[PDB]
RNA sequence: AUCGAGAGGU
């Protein structure tokens, strides 16, 4: 059960940088993401996505894993 | 491409490609170096050699028939005489293809349609389905490029016949009305001999139907004859791509009975 | 296409 | 059903279009299931193309058992068919 | 749903901008494929090439409107190469556009001064 | 004459009255337009915002036709039109039409 | 226009039912490997598909030249009299003037040609129709030979009459549809290829092959081989579903028929209606009566 | 609905002329004269002012409040 | 709606009658099985109560 | 040294027909000694030929010579696709320049060199 | 070469291009209509929208609004970069402009929201809506009634009309040549008289009419083109022309660099 | 025709009337299909109606 | 999309502003329709509408297209010519790709078009595998429910006339409701198989 | 899910 699925994300790098969306599905490498505009649906590498937290911050992918591990 | 139902092709050149191949193969269609040399890139399996121009001076030019013949495979022979006099038609009718080269004749449904004994049937039978497919592709691509850069259109001005032609149509219809009037008068005085095995009412109805049909056809003939060869409706009719004489007559002269 | 049956020719499979 | 002698065969000596389609399909299906290929491969990956090139060299090891309406049949090699 | 992204008209996605190959069927003939380019460049390039005497053949095509690119086939005389004539035509066009630019700017300044 | 017609154009229905110059067409074309005008997208009611219909299709920027029939005033097609005035060229351009 | 729309909406269903009925009646009729057309019960429907055993796809219209020629013109175009005629050697590299055996071959040729013309004019096409779909476009193959070999009309040919006769006879012997050493197999083969043989003999008469086409040995051999190959390509393949193909070929044009004539008449024919809308007779009178109005 | 920002064909900005167009009409100007005064020369750009229907105003009448 | 059989092929009820002038729309009628059976009142046609 | 000149004559134009096409016209012409008849389709737009105009017509098998090509005012490249010999010694030759038809009818003596092959037509006014 | 400017307006330039091939004139027209960069609202983040206008309706309307794009090709902070090329996480002053629309109708009447109601983040004169009408409002965005609110943030990026017609700085390019058809590049359609049935253009007075008796000139080519470039407002017409000529040059230069 | 002239004459009449129906419009169907229909309808000695 | 004259079509291709034919004013059409649609259908009302709409867009007066009026095409032509246009509605257009002036003059003008409720995305459907009916165990019906397409009687007939026995076997057995049973060789009835 | 009715598409 991936922790990324259902998480709001924006596209970091690439031609579609700056678009908001929600990760509907996730493979090991890429995440299948539901963009909010134009009923669009894309596949974007997990490393290419800024993730939105509860406080409105945008975090990197590695930051997301480090947050999900819960070690502290 | 060729079906067993009528032992003839079921596929052919249609609509824009047909109209544009009628316009492309006209005698006075001259292509300049630029146009021929852009078209060559659309010829499938082009061997890389420019066909020699048919006019060398004062201006270097190719013809539509010459360029179109590059799409017909070598070893295709086709004769189609519309008149049985000479191979020197002043009107460029008929069709002569020798070893894949068009000698004379405008290319139409009579040549590239799904007609029996035409270019498609000949190419299929002689060369094979694959080479016939190649012919389809090549002719479509070449004529589509040329027509894209030539343009073909139609408007409300092509349904209009000049004033004299409308006088002709009006006089035809007036004479038909007159004839029907004396027919009614005669039928009202038992002066109309019933046709064998036909009651008087039926015979009168048939007579008036013939008169009115003939009036419509005469008006349509006048309208079509008045129309020019630059007329878009007549261009489409001559190509065989869409329409016919009935449509021209109904749009221009008289809808009829 | 099914108006006949296909068999192996073992004489050819030897060679 | 009685097999007809090779000399007594009366059917056409040519491969019918239906026979050609069936033979190519059957050989391609067998190749796709790892049947040894009886022709040199130049890097072809489609079993149907491999079967086609086997046919061109008459290297398909198959027979056609053509049945006559009464039940007697003739076996024709794909190699000997024209 | 099956729409292509319009940025695909401007992004190479790893494709090379220019591809140059030698046409084997014909001597001294080359095919140049330009990706994410259209009639704007191709038309003027082919016309400039045909202003040149060393150019026997110069044509271009867009194989499909749904792919943004165009092919340009050029054949030259035996003493020259297609690549050299293409480069010379491109340089000549650059210079020509430069005079167009300079003269436009000069005329615009004169006209505006006239307005005042 | 015992009577006289107020206007012949009144022999037409709702949708046949939206066709411009229906008397210059072949009649099955008039029938086809009468059938297809029902499926045209426009604004069906002004209160479609507050209506929770099962299905609704709304045109962004509906325009009233440039060529209109006098019967349109009573059908209120200008008020709630279902189309747009497009610049149309009748041309063979690339063979994709 | 309303009538037109109604006619469309009714004719569609009428023809759909007609086509389903047609296909169901002939779905099982197939060409067998012995050349016969039989249904699923083995009952013979035809002894040779189309009575000639050819695929309808591969046939093309050919004109029978000898049919409409007069006896004088037929003689002129086909009769060779070396005793009276010397122009033949003008067209040939080898002199055959006053040759006995060659004249005997020409006489046998002309007797066969006259028999073929009699059979055409009296038994096959008494109405005088000449254009009929046959296998192989022989005229097109002849044109291909003229073009391919650059045949100069002014160059005498090396073809002897015996070469032409032997080549045409061997070709005709190689147009095998039915195979077997029996007697009725020979009869059916001859019947199946009879019309094609007549056309071939009218096309490749020695007088035509020499004085008209100016063929040479290489061109003639190429024509013979090409005709043989094309004919062997026209033979209907065993296992073809000729019944369903015929059903579809008849039904498809019915969808464009005029809804007695048209779909109603087709429905009357197909159901074998004992009572039809327009019973009629076509009584033909005697030749002397039919040529006068009063006796009629 | 509301007047489009740009023309569909010419791409000219017409979304800043609807009020001016209506005001011109109020001043006893024909629609043709008003379009002329707005500098709309291309008939493609003219058709969109001519044939625009303002459904926004009717949609604003269903205000949940008064 | 005319409750005639929509499968039975009776062209006469489907046809446009002379008396339909001014009462029913000559053009507006569906294409298909209900052609001519489903009709639409003209603009000024009044049905008595 | 002009073995390639299959024909060389002078022709006077008697009629011109420009009713069917806008860019092509059919000219009828007669030789100086009324022993040939020519009907030629020409691109009248780039090379008009009025009625009663004299012009030298040449038919060659190639353009190797520079002087023949340079002097010619109009050059076409066609194929001789039809030849017939009349029963009265006359020969008629029909040529097709990519669709533009030429019919030259004359004496066998001087039309004997026109065979069914590609040829060049050179007009010079 | 040469250029003659016949007229200059606030929104268009009408000139004559001479001593040029038709291919170059057409490429100038195409590049001016297709490939000149411009700044336009691209991404809309909507917090409150209680108007009758759907959200994407509003977004599309906002994207259509022309923003000042002059000097958008100069290096930042004078111009902009494509956000795809820029190194910012999502956007920044180098590759974007921020606009804000916060409107609320508390009165009784109807509140008309125009382009002047957009608030632009101050980093340059780039991205500022063009207010060209006499009242300096710009395009009418929306209309509201009492208690209806809009609150949204727009991110305007760089682009060209190939990706979306909103990035186009020109409305239409008038383009004519050979007003007398001396070259017969078109076969005029007519019923009785083509000359009488086809109106003469205004550019016909800038060329000498055909001389009676002159032979058809079959070697001549079109070398005089009457062009008119009309701007949307974002870029002045002269800058549009200069930028088109720069873009064509740069395409050719990329070709040369890649081949060499 | 079947009761008067027999079954072969019936097959010929079937063929003629089928061709009259089909070719009235100007269309053409190959003789093989009409002949096969007639032979199926006459194979068993009487007219087999194409119906249930 | 459709006109008000029975002229229905689908979009086959879209071209951008630069690639479409233009007039000397720079007018680019929104829609390009084929000439061949006009002659056979004889929808002259479409052409009269286009000419009248052009006149009304130029003059601003609304166009009366009411039937049975004295509005003739000649009067509309005179009105159109009064605006400096070719009276019959033709315009010299230039090629977008090359800027060259088309040999033919185009019939160009405004026409009222309608977007129809038939959108391609509402219709596009593809099935590989999915739900089957409970009773017959065949692909269910309907796009909305992930159903298969019907291989009917006429399609079976077409594949029979083709002679493709394996195509029929695949379509009707391997791709729809393949099933296996065990039969008793003595009584020929389905057996109890574990 | 099933059944029935209706509106439509080619
Ligand atoms: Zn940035």
């Amino acid at each position: 059960r991936d922790k990324a699925i259902g998480a709001t994300v924006r596209i970091r790098r690439g031609p579609m940088k700056g678009l908001l969306g929600v990760i509907k599905d996730t493979t090991d490498a890429n995440a299948r993401v539901e963009l909010h505009t134009g009923n669009k649906m894309v596949t974007i590498p997990k490393e290419n996505l800024l993730y939105t937290t509860k406080t409105g911050e945008l975090i990197s992918y590695t930051e997301f894993i480090e947050r999900s591990r819960g070690i502290r | 491409i060729v079906s067993p139902q009528s032992n003839k092709p079921v596929m052919g050149i249609v609509q824009d490609t047909l109209a544009g191949v009628r316009k492309f193969s006209l005698r006075d269609n001259f292509l300049t170096r630029n146009a021929v040399m852009n078209i060559m890139l659309w010829v499938p399996d082009w061997d890389g050699i420019l066909p020699p121009p048919v006019i060398l001076k004062p201006k270097v030019l190719w013809t539509g028939k010459q360029i179109l013949s590059l799409i017909i495979p070598k070893g295709i022979n086709l004769i189609r005489d519309d008149d049985k006099q000479s191979l020197s038609n002043p009107t460029d009718s008929g069709m002569l293809i020798e070893n894949g080269e068009i000698i004379y004749g405008v290319v139409d449904k009579k040549t590239v349609g799904a007609s029996q004994g035409g270019l498609v049937h000949t190419i299929w039978k002689e060369k094979g389905p694959e080479i016939c497919k190649g012919f389809f592709n090549g002719i479509q691509r070449v004529v589509n490029y040329w027509l894209l850069h030539n343009g073909f259109s139609i408007g409300i001005g092509d349904t209009i016949a000049d004033a004299d032609t409308m006088k002709e149509v009006t006089r035809t219809v007036k004479e038909a009305r007159r004839q029907v009037a004396e027919c009614i008068q005669d039928a009202q005085h038992n002066r109309l001999k019933p046709e064998p095995g036909m009651t008087l009412r039926e015979s009168f109805e048939a007579k008036v139907s013939r008169i009115l049909n003939q009036a419509r056809d005469n008006a349509g003939r006048s309208a079509e004859h008045s129309l020019k060869d630059s007329n878009n409706v007549k261009q489409m009719v001559a190509a065989g791509s869409k329409g016919s004489f009935i449509n021209i007559s109904q749009m221009s002269a008289c809808v009829g009975q | 296409t099914g108006a006949f049956d296909i068999y192996l020719d073992q004489d050819m499979l030897m060679n | 059903g009685k097999a007809v002698a090779k000399e007594d065969r009366t059917t056409t000596p040519y491969m019918t279009k239906y026979e050609r389609a069936r033979i190519l399909g059957t050989r391609a299906l067998q190749i796709s299931m790892n049947a040894p290929v009886l022709v040199d491969l130049e890097g072809e990956t489609d079993p149907l193309q491999i079967a086609m090139k086997e046919l061109a060299q008459k290297k398909i090891p198959l027979l056609v058992r053509r049945y006559l309406p009464d039940g007697s049949y003739e076996d024709w090699s794909v190699a000997e068919l024209i | 749903m099956n729409q292509p992204e319009r940025y695909e008209l401007i992004e190479l996605m790893g494709l090379p901008k220019v591809t140059y190959e030698l046409d084997s069927k014909s001597p001294n003939a080359a095919v140049v494929t330009l990706e994410k380019e259209d009639h704007t460049l191709a038309n003027m390039l082919a016309n400039q090439l045909l202003s040149d005497e060393r150019v026997l053949f110069a044509g271009y095509k867009v194989p499909h409107p749904l792919n943004h690119n165009f092919i340009l086939r050029v054949q030259t005389v035996e003493d020259c190469s297609p690549k050299q004539v293409i480069v010379d035509a491109a340089k000549s066009l650059i210079t020509h556009l430069e005079e167009i630019k300079v003269n436009f700017m000069r005329e615009w300044e004169l006209k505006m001064i006239s307005v005042e | 004459w015992t009577h006289c017609e107020i206007h012949p154009a009144m022999i037409l229905g709702i949708l046949a009255s939206i066709i411009p110059f229906p008397d210059h067409n072949q009649s099955p074309r008039n029938t086809y337009q009468s059938a297809m005008g029902k499926q045209a997208m426009g604004v069906y009611l002004t209160n479609y915002q507050v209506r929770m219909d099962t299905m609704a299709n709304i045109l962004y920027y509906p325009q009233k036709p440039l060529a209109t029939t006098r019967s349109m005033e009573y059908l209120k097609f200008r008020e709630l039109p279902a189309g747009q005035n497009a610049i149309v060229a009748i041309l063979c351009y690339s063979g994709y039409n | 226009g309303r009538e037109g729309l109604i006619d469309t909406a009714v004719k569609t269903a009428e023809t759909g039912y007609i086509q389903r009925r047609l296909v169901k009646a002939m779905e099982d009729v197939m060409v067998r490997y012995d050349g016969t057309v039989r249904n699923a019960m083995g009952d013979i429907i035809q002894f040779a598909y189309g009575e000639d055993g050819l695929d309808a796809t591969l046939v093309e219209y050919q004109v029978f030249d000898s049919l409409r020629l007069s006896t004088k013109q037929f003689e002129k175009k086909y009769r060779i009299d070396l005793m009276e005629d010397r122009s033949l050697s003008l067209y040939m590299e080898n002199s055959i003037e006053n040759d006995s055996s060659v004249q005997d071959l020409l006489d046998e040729e002309y007797t066969q040609l006259v028999a073929d013309r009699e059979l055409l004019c009296k038994f096959i096409f008494p109405k005088g129709d000449a254009r009929w779909p046959l296998p192989v476009n022989v005229q097109r193959i002849i044109q291909n030979a003229l073009q391919i070999f650059h045949l100069e009309a002014k160059k005498p040919t090396d073809l002897l009459p015996s070469d032409i006769i032997n080549g045409l006879n061997e070709l005709i012997a190689k147009l095998t549809i039915f195979r077997g050493s029996d007697r009725i197999t020979r009869d059916v083969q001859n019947n199946a290829t009879l019309l094609f043989q007549i056309l071939l003999r009218s096309k490749f008469a020695v007088k035509r092959v020499i004085m008209e086409y100016r063929l040479n040995k290489v061109a003639f051999e190429w024509i013979m081989g090409e005709v043989e190959a094309r004919f062997q390509q026209a033979v209907v393949s065993p296992g073809e579903m000729v019944g369903t193909l015929a059903a579809q070929s008849i039904g498809e044009p019915a969808t464009q028929m005029t809804l007695t004539l048209g779909v109603p008449r087709l429905k009357e024919i197909l159901n074998v209606a004992k009572n039809i809308k327009t019973p009629s007779l076509t009584i033909y009178l005697m030749p002397w009566i039919a040529a006068n109005m009063d006796l009629a | 609905m509301i007047i489009p920002i740009r023309c569909f064909s010419c791409g000219k900005v017409i979304g800043d002329k609807w009020d001016t167009y209506l005001t011109l009409l109020q001043e006893d100007n024909t629609e043709g004269e008003a379009l002329d005064k707005l500098g709309l020369q291309r008939y493609c750009c003219r058709r969109m002012i001519l044939t625009h229907v303002d459904l926004i105003e009717k949609l604003l009448c269903y205000n949940p409040l008064s | 709606n005319t409750p005639i059989g929509r499968d039975g092929k009776l062209a006469k009820p489907r046809q446009l009658h002379n008396t339909h002038w001014g009462m029913v729309c000559p053009a507006e009628t569906p294409e298909g099985q209900a052609c001519g059976l489903v009709k639409n009142l003209s603009l000024m046609s009044y049905v008595s109560v | 040294m002009s073995e390639s000149v299959l024909l060389d004559e002078i022709f006077t134009v008697t009629s011109v027909d420009k009713q069917k096409y806008q860019r092509v016209s059919r000219i009828t012409a007669v030789s100086g000694q009324n022993d040939m008849n020519l009907t030629l389709d020409i691109n009248s737009q780039i090379y008009p030929l009025e009625k009663d105009a004299t012009f030298s017509l040449q038919i060659t098998s190639n353009l190797n010579s520079p002087d023949l090509k340079e002097a010619a005012d109009y050059i076409m490249y066609g194929k001789v696709y039809r030849v017939e010999e009349a029963k009265d010694e006359k020969v008629s030759v029909y040529v097709s320049f990519g669709g533009l038809l030429m019919a030259i009818e004359g004496s066998h003596r001087k039309l004997y060199r026109l065979s069914l092959d590609h040829v060049y037509l050179l007009l010079r006014r | 070469t040469h250029i003659t400017i016949r007229n200059i307006s606030k929104n268009s330039v009408d000139f004559v291009l001479t001593n040029t091939s038709l291919a170059v004139a057409n490429s100038l027209r195409r590049v001016v209509l297709a490939e000149i960069p411009t700044v336009a609202i691209d991404l809309v983040e909507i917090n409150v929208n209680t108007s009758v206008m759907p959200d994407e309706f509003l977004a599309h309307r906002l994207g259509m609004i022309p923003l000042d794009s002059s000097n958008i090709d100069e290096p930042p902070p004078v111009g902009l970069e494509y956000t795809r090329n820029c190194d910012c996480d999502q956007y920044c002053p180098k590759c974007s402009v921020e606009l804000f629309l916060n409107a609320k109708c508390t009165g009784e009447g109807t509140m008309e929201i125009y382009a002047r109601d957009l608030v632009v983040s101050s980093n340059s004169s780039l991205g500022h809506p063009i207010l060209a009408d006499p009242k300096s409002r710009g395009p009418l965005i929306c209309k509201l009634r009492k208690e209806q609110e809009i609150s949204l943030r727009c991110i305007a990026k760089k682009g060209i009309a190939k990706e979306h017609a909103k990035w186009s700085p020109t409305s239409a390019v008038a383009f004519e040549y050979d007003p007398w058809n001396k070259l017969q590049h078109t076969d005029y359609w007519f019923e009785n008289d083509a000359d009488a049935e086809w109106p003469k253009s205004k550019n016909a007075d800038w060329e000498e009419p055909p001389r009676e008796g002159e032979p058809f000139n079959f070697q001549e080519e079109p070398r005089r083109f009457y062009m008119d470039v009309e701007s949307v407002g974002s870029i002045p017409p002269n800058e549009i022309m200069v930028q088109g000529l720069r873009i064509l040059q740069e395409k050719l230069a990329v070709l040369v660099r890649d081949l060499d | 025709i079947l009761q008067i002239l027999g079954i072969e004459a019936t097959r010929s009449a079937l063929l003629k009337e089928l061709r009259n129906v089909i070719e009235f419009d100007g269309s053409y169907v190959n003789y093989r299909h009409l002949a096969l229909l007639c032979d199926v309808m006459t194979s068993r000695g009487h007219l087999m109606a194409i119906t249930r | 999309f459709a006109s008000r004259h029975g002229q229905k079509g689908t979009i086959g291709m879209t071209y951008r502003h630069e690639d479409m034919p233009f007039s000397a004013q720079g007018i680019v059409p929104d829609i390009i329709i084929n000439p061949h649609a006009i002659p056979s259908r004889m929808t002259v009302a479409h052409l009269v509408e286009c000419q009248l709409s052009k006149v009304s867009a130029l003059s601003g007066f609304e166009g009366d297209a009411t039937p049975f009026t004295d509005v003739t095409v000649e009067a509309v032509s005179k009105l159109l010519r009064s605006h400096g246009f070719q009276s019959r509605g033709f315009e010299v257009m230039y090629h977008g790709h090359t800027g060259r002036k088309l040999v033919a003059q185009v019939f160009l003008g405004p026409t009222y078009y309608q977007r129809l409720k038939h959108l391609v995305d509402d219709k596009i459907h593809a099935r590989a595998r999915g739900p089957v009916q409970i009773l017959t165990r065949q692909p269910v019906e309907g796009r909305s429910r992930d159903g298969g397409l019907r291989f009917g009687e006429m399609e079976r007939d077409c594949q029979i006339s083709h002679g493709c026995s394996s195509v029929l076997r695949e379509r009707l057995f391997d791709c729809s409701d393949a099933y296996r049973v065990i039969v008793c060789d003595i009584c020929g009835l389905i057996a109890i198989a574990s």
